[PDB]
């Protein structure tokens, strides 16, 4: 006998105030108790499982389910009951890795792990709480009764300790031989290297080696998996990397379901693929779940979903990251809240794809939504390569430093370049420091009745120039933009407005391109068109003159 | 040598945080860290029985070359039991902001000489992530009092109480006090006099032992405060008129006696923005009475060590920024003005760090408790980015303000 280590056992608990699982075997014929014995038989000869005596008092139901196309039947013990009174663990694999973050490899082997497995140990103490019942034949004798000694399969901790504990194991291993990696997912483990395959193949065979300290064995008969690997929804290959195919469907209609899978292949497409969009297919899921329903497309996702599969119409590969060259992310506006962006390392050659969508809410801009795209991108950058990229932007180096020196928040994005790529993000219109002198002042306001939705908008000016409307189906807050944009149509191209409106200068202190009011979109239409526009806000109802007058006129 | 039990707040369980993602460089440095205080037995490696998580992260205090670990331990200090047994609690000293001259010391490497209750350990885990998750993160928990847990300090009073009695004794008239891992010490002695007495406090822990050699001075003596002021014009304009209205209608919810009903007057009509408009006997009567209400303190103003303090920022553009802290709105017990926004002249996400670091301070030195910050910045800029310029051993809590305060205009 070669003296072997063990495994160190995980010691396992029940959450606090919960006992074990204690449920009903369920009725079994006398055909699946047959099929148990021999499947439970050969488990005790192989030391997964115990005969218990009949102290221990609790128990979890065992299934028989027939092996499609075979005459042979396999078990399933329903941990269910136990999981739920089990306490949670570490979960290592709850963020997988990015192709885009791993290494070029010449080889990779796989290693079978899946007999290694039944040498980690359950927890001597927690053992009891798996207990199970094989009923007895014309339940004439006490049911068979077994506990687990290893893992068992279905298990909550299961995965977690085979992980943790193959991972201990080839630790030294790995620190010791920095010219692989060593990935382990389910019962395999991926071995790579640059090396020359001789070499690569005696690192194998020392691997080998020192897993059978723990007298753990892989099989001779080398693995059938070989490169190009499928693995959570990728093709790896030596060299490059992309997506499994993304297949759009043909339809003449569309449900709700048929929706959200496209709206998933194309998010998951878009990692890869240049300029993916899904804004107007995406906008044809609002509100509504029943995912039976038929949506009619409108034109714009029809050209979306057309402008789609022309992106998808032949193979894209990334490539794998040299961590000795920068990284460069390039950034494009799309339109409708839309941007897209690539990152590589050498022209023409990116390691990834992605895109990003406009926050709902009222008001936005593009330069802020360029800055949310930004630090998305460096924080999935630090995630996958530990580095913040080189940015491209397609905004000049004025139009930000006249943005974030002005604007009332701070801000930030990091070491960057313009690109002349158009569109380009601008600024818009940008509101006057100091009153302009020799400009028309126009004094606005605007009221509403709270009951009838009947409303008043409205300015006086220092030239005699007056106006009020009637509205009707409005608020006080509509009414204080309505009288705004009443002063922003009515004058020359230089201007100062008058308002007591907080809201008002709320929103337009924001600096919006774009809202989903029509009136504030149409307010920003008409500042574009100014030269100068001067914002005076002052309290209201304080006997200040022109203000004191137009809130008259408009209240009644 | 004996450990203090501690226990976590009845019905709840530990923390379970994220951690978030770090660069390749603070990576590399945490890993060789924690090696090293691994094989010191400050910190033990754990298994998947274990599914607590603190954040980590590495910074570089300031004028400093070297990595140091923190840990941010802000939901495990709002999980763990309070201390009063031993001490009802340090009453604060209120003498400490008075001194003319206060040094802060980083103490906190003393907290690794006690051993941390066994059964408290495993609440303190946290991980060293790698880049792109392609190895599993390094588990550790502490062995010992770890830096920037609340309950280190207080387990560790009564060996740093005996450590210091005879500095004291012997300097009765300096002030020192603690707060999370930092040491303030105050005096009103000449700086040179001052820093020799530092540096004779050093050895003290030096050789009780046998980052601390660094000190941050601070002269809380010359802090400045923010009153009310209003200008002092010979031509004013309809747009100043409207301006100093709208300031002093601000400044009539915090001082009561404030009246614009003559000022408003002036600009009786609808005149043009840029006119000038004679301030009236009436006018000049009125701003002098509220110049002087304004000369005065706000009314019904205390601290109540119970509440919360709120602190706000606002940007006021070319590296300036004003504060307030308070807990009662429009009762503000300190405000201030910062330009000296250091190494960070292209950098507003920096410029604001800082200023959250120095305001913190200032709140520690003047009631022993960090702010609840109302930072002028959006969730995901902030949360990229704060990390990078954090120099401190403490880390305070905050919120995103998302709409424009008017009253930006007031404190500027
Ligand atoms: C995450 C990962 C998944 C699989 C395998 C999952 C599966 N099935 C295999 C390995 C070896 C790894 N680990 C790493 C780590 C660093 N670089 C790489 N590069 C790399 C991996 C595979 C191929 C290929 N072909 C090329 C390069 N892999
Ligand atoms: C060789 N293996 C490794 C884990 N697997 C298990 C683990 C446990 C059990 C069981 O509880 O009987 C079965 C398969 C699937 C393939
Ligand atoms: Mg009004």
């Amino acid at each position: 006998m070669v003296p072997i280590s063990p495994i160190e056992t995980v010691p396992v608990k029940l959450k606090p105030g919960m006992d074990g699982p204690k449920v009903k075997q369920w009725p079994l014929t006398e055909e699946k108790i047959k099929a148990l014995v021999e499947i439970c038989t050969e488990m005790e000869k192989e030391g997964k499982i115990s005969k218990i005596g009949p102290e221990n008092p609790y128990n979890t139901p065992v299934f028989a389910i027939k092996k499609k196309d075979s005459t042979k039947w396999r078990k399933l013990v329903d941990f269910r009951e136990l999981n739920k009174r089990t306490q949670d663990f570490w979960e290592v694999q709850l963020g997988i890795p990015h192709p885009a973050g791993l290494k070029k490899k010449k080889s990779v082997t796989v290693l079978d792990v899946g007999d290694a497995y039944f040498s980690v140990p359950l927890d001597e103490d927690f053992r009891k709480y798996t207990a199970f019942t094989i009923p007895s034949i014309n339940n004439e004798t006490p049911g068979i009764r077994y506990q687990y000694n290893v893992l068992p399969q279905g298990w909550k901790g299961s995965p977690a300790i085979f992980q943790s504990s193959m991972t201990k194991i080839l630790e030294p291993f790995a620190a010791q031989n920095p010219d692989i990696v060593i990935y382990q997912y389910m019962d395999d483990l991926y071995v790579g290297s640059d090396l020359e395959i001789g070499q690569h193949r005696t690192k194998i065979e020392e691997l080998r080696q020192h897993l059978l300290r723990w007298g753990l064995t892989t099989p001779d008969k080398k693995h059938q998996k070989e490169p190009p690997f499928l693995w959570m929804g990728y093709e790896l290959h030596p060299d490059k990397w992309t997506v499994q195919p993304i297949v759009l469907p043909e339809k003449d209609s569309w449900t709700v379901n048929d929706i959200q899978k496209l709206v998933g292949k194309l998010n998951w497409a878009s990692q890869i693929y240049p300029g993916i969009k899904v804004r107007q297919l995406s906008k044809l899921l609002r509100g509504t779940k029943a995912l039976t329903e038929v949506i009619p497309l409108t034109e714009e996702a029809e050209l979306e979903l057309a402008e789609n599969r022309e992106i998808l119409k032949e193979p894209v590969h990334g490539v794998y990251y040299d961590p000795s060259k920068d990284l460069i992310a390039e950034i494009q506006k799309q339109g409708q809240g839309q941007w897209t962006y690539q990152i590589y390392q050498e022209p023409f050659k990116n390691l990834k794809t992605g895109k990003y969508a406009r926050m709902r809410g009222a008001h936005t801009n593009d330069v802020k939504q360029l800055t949310e795209a930004v630090q998305k991108i460096t924080t999935e950058s630090i995630v996958i390569w530990g580095k913040t990229p080189k940015f491209k932007l397609p905004i000049q180096k004025e139009t930000w430093e006249t943005w974030w020196t002005e604007y009332w928040q701070a801000t930030w994005i990091p070491e960057w370049e313009f690109v002349n790529t158009p569109p380009l993000v601008k600024l818009w219109y940008q509101l006057e420091k100091e009153p302009i002198v020799g400009a028309e002042t126009f004094y606005v306001d605007g009221a509403a009745n709270r009951e009838t939705k009947l409303g008043k908008a409205g300015y006086v000016t220092n030239k005699g120039r007056q106006k009020v409307v009637p509205l009707t189906n409005t608020t006080n807050q509509k009414t204080e933009l309505q009288a705004i944009y009443l002063a922003l149509q009515d004058s020359g191209l230089e201007v100062n407005i008058v308002t007591d409106s907080q809201y008002a200068l709320g929103i337009i202190q924001a600096q919006p391109d774009k809202s989903e009011s029509e009136l504030v979109n149409q307010i920003i239409e008409q500042l574009i068109k100014k030269e100068k526009v001067y914002l005076a806000w002052v309290p209201a109802h304080k006997g200040i003159g022109g203000n004191e007058q137009v809130d008259k006129l408009v209240s009644a | 040598i004996e450990t203090v039990p501690v226990k976590l707040k009845p019905g709840m369980d530990g923390p379970k945080v994220k951690q978030w993602p770090l660069t390749e460089e603070k990576i590399k440095a945490l890993v060789e860290i924690c090696t090293e205080m691994e094989k010191e037995g400050k910190i033990s490696k754990i298994g998947p029985e274990n599914p607590y998580n603190t954040p980590v992260f590495a910074i570089k205090k300031k004028d400093s070359t070297k990595w140091r670990k923190l840990v941010d331990f802000r939901e495990l200090n709002k999980r763990t039991q309070d201390f009063w047994e031993v001490q009802l609690g340090i009453p604060h000293p209120a003498g400490l902001k008075k001194k003319k001259s206060v040094t802060v010391l980083d103490v906190g490497d003393a907290y690794f000489s006690v051993p941390l209750d066994e059964d408290f350990r495993k609440y303190t885990a946290f991980t060293i992530p790698s880049i792109n998750n392609e190895t599993p993160g390094i588990r550790y928990q502490y062995n010992v009092l770890p830096q920037g847990w609340k309950g280190s300090p207080a387990i560790f009073q009564s060996s740093m109480t005996k450590i210091l009695e005879p500095f004291k004794k012997q300097n009765p008239d300096i002030v020192i006090y603690q707060y999370m891992d930092d040491l303030y010490v105050g005096s009103d002695l000449e700086i040179g006099q001052h820093r020799t007495k530092i540096e004779e406090l050093r050895q003290h822990l030096l050789r009780w032992g046998l980052f601390l050699w660094m000190g941050y001075e601070l002269h809380p003596d010359k802090w400045t405060v923010q009153p009310i002021v209003l200008p002092e014009k010979d031509s004013w304009t309809v747009n100043d008129i409207q301006k100093l209205v709208g300031k002093l209608n601000w400044a009539s919810q915090i001082y009561p006696g404030i009246k614009v009903r003559q000022l408003s007057k002036l600009l009786r009509g609808t005149k043009a923005l840029t006119e000038v408009i004679p301030l009236t006997e009436e006018a000049e009567l009125e701003l002098a009475e509220n110049r002087e209400i304004l000369k005065e303190p706000v009314h019904g103003v205390y601290y109540d060590p119970s509440k919360d303090l709120i602190a706000e920022i606002q940007k006021q553009g070319q590296g300036q920024w004003t504060y307030q802290i308070y807990q009662e709105p429009f009762k503000n017990l300190k405000t201030g003005k910062y330009a000296r926004m250091r190494g960070a002249h292209t950098n507003d996400v920096k410029q604001l760090t800082e200023a959250v670091q120095k305001i913190t301070t200032e709140s520690i030195v003047i009631w022993g408790k960090t702010p609840k910050f109302k930072l002028p910045i959006q969730k995901e800029t902030w949360e990229t980015w704060w990390t990078e310029y954090w120099q401190a051993t403490w880390i305070p809590e905050w919120e995103f303000v998302n709409t424009p305060p008017l009253v930006k205009l007031w404190y500027q």
